[PDB]
């Protein structure tokens, strides 16, 4: 029995083009614990991505937070790519500043 | 209300005889200590500053306990392979939640002890701390074994004694951090949705603790059904974020108002879309 | 203060 991750992509502070910020990728509701998470700028893996320690919630399912420094701009895209056994392929989720 | 919890996980590794063991403690839902067997020196570590108040004996005694827990989960994990006729190779998970709740009368409201195998309920100590609830056939084997051995008396004694004692201590020690709030910073955004229709999104940011209520209103009435509510998410700095949106007729936005409820708010916020 | 499990295994 396997659980598909839920994924939220969002910045720590409200985004302003040109202003340094933190991008979060928050992955919940998954089993088993093993997971691979990449954060992407313009489809390119971001090098220094800090990974929180893994936890699990009361319903037994695991959660983790990836984060990285980023400066939002008008044209650059940002995404979180999540590889997990409950999925045939890695799920990519784009950062949307309105969400 | 107040609570202490220890959440433990052991994961079976393909090609290795020792499981990955991770244990995390929480006081009032905030991580305060942590053990990970993968670390370079496997020991319990403070995860909240008010835990630096503990001397080296504490961490030594806690670390020793974890090495005992490592072996217990290792053997139990091996036993579960038998119960389910599970193949060699493979990765398997065993989890444990334990701890206590204190009431408003700071008295022990309840003790907890639960186990899950493969992310699913396995066995649990019932609220009386005497009986066991087994979720399936293999857990009946463990239930019966543990009735026959007086397992529950040991757990009961921990939950009503040691757990309660240290929770009081941590609540005293970490009082100024634990009992603090950070009230939400709130604003409303406006976005395109579809032909003659817009989204109004009400944000609440930088708040602590995690518990919060956002509601939208038109003409004096709630919009429980009709509103999208995200799952509360960590900002990364100890604070949390949430938002709630509604789809609205274009030209009728001012008719809509958002209310935010939080422990750091004496009176709830009233927000509106401001063009 | 963490729990030490009773010595009976699953």
């Amino acid at each position: 029995i396997q659980k598909t991750p839920q994924i939220q992509v969002y910045s720590r502070h409200p985004p302003e083009n040109g202003k340094p910020n933190i991008l979060n990728c928050y992955v919940t509701q998954f089993h088993p614990p093993h997971i691979e998470i990449q954060m992407l700028k313009n489809g390119k893996k971001i090098p220094k991505v800090e990974m929180s320690d893994m936890s699990f919630s009361k319903d037994w399912s695991f959660y983790i937070l990836a984060h990285t420094e980023f400066t939002p701009t008008e044209t650059d895209t940002y995404a979180c790519r999540v590889k997990h056994d409950s999925m045939a392929e890695p799920k990519t989720v784009y950062w949307d500043r309105d969400m | 209300p107040h609570s202490m919890r220890y959440f433990e996980t052991a994961v079976s590794r393909p090609g290795l005889e020792e499981p990955r063991y991770i244990s995390v403690g929480y006081v009032d839902n905030k991580e305060f200590v942590r053990f990970d067997s993968d670390a370079e020196n496997p020991r319990y570590e403070p995860r909240a500053p008010w835990m630096e108040q503990e001397g080296p004996e504490y961490w030594e005694r806690e670390t020793q306990k974890a090495k005992g827990q490592e072996q217990w989960f290792r053997v139990s994990l091996r036993n579960l392979l038998g119960y389910y006729n599970q193949s060699a190779g493979g990765s398997h998970t065993l989890q444990q939640m334990s701890g206590c709740d204190l009431g408003s009368d700071w008295r022990l409201l309840r003790g907890y002890l639960q186990f899950a195998y493969e992310g699913r309920d396995y066995i649990a100590l019932n609220e009386d701390l005497k009986t066991w609830t087994a979720a399936d056939m293999a857990a009946q084997i463990t239930r019966r074994k543990w009735e026959q051995s007086g397992a529950a008396e040991h757990y009961k004694a921990y939950l009503e004694g040691e757990c309660v004692e240290w929770l009081h201590r941590y609540l005293k020690n970490g009082n100024a951090t634990l009992l603090r709030t950070d009230s939400p910073k709130a604003h409303v955004t406006h976005h395109p949705r579809s032909k003659g229709e817009v989204t109004l999104r009400c944000w609440a940011l930088g708040f602590y603790p995690a518990d919060i209520t956002l509601t939208w209103q038109l003409n004096g009435e709630e919009l429980t059904q009709d509103m999208e509510l995200v799952e509360t998410r960590p900002a990364g700095d100890g604070t949390f974020q949430k938002w709630a949106s509604v789809v609205v007729p274009l030209g009728k936005e001012q008719n809509y108002t958002c209310r935010v409820y939080h422990e750091g708010l004496p009176e709830p916020l009233t927000l509106r879309w401001e063009p | 203060s963490s729990l030490e499990n009773f010595r009976a295994y699953v």
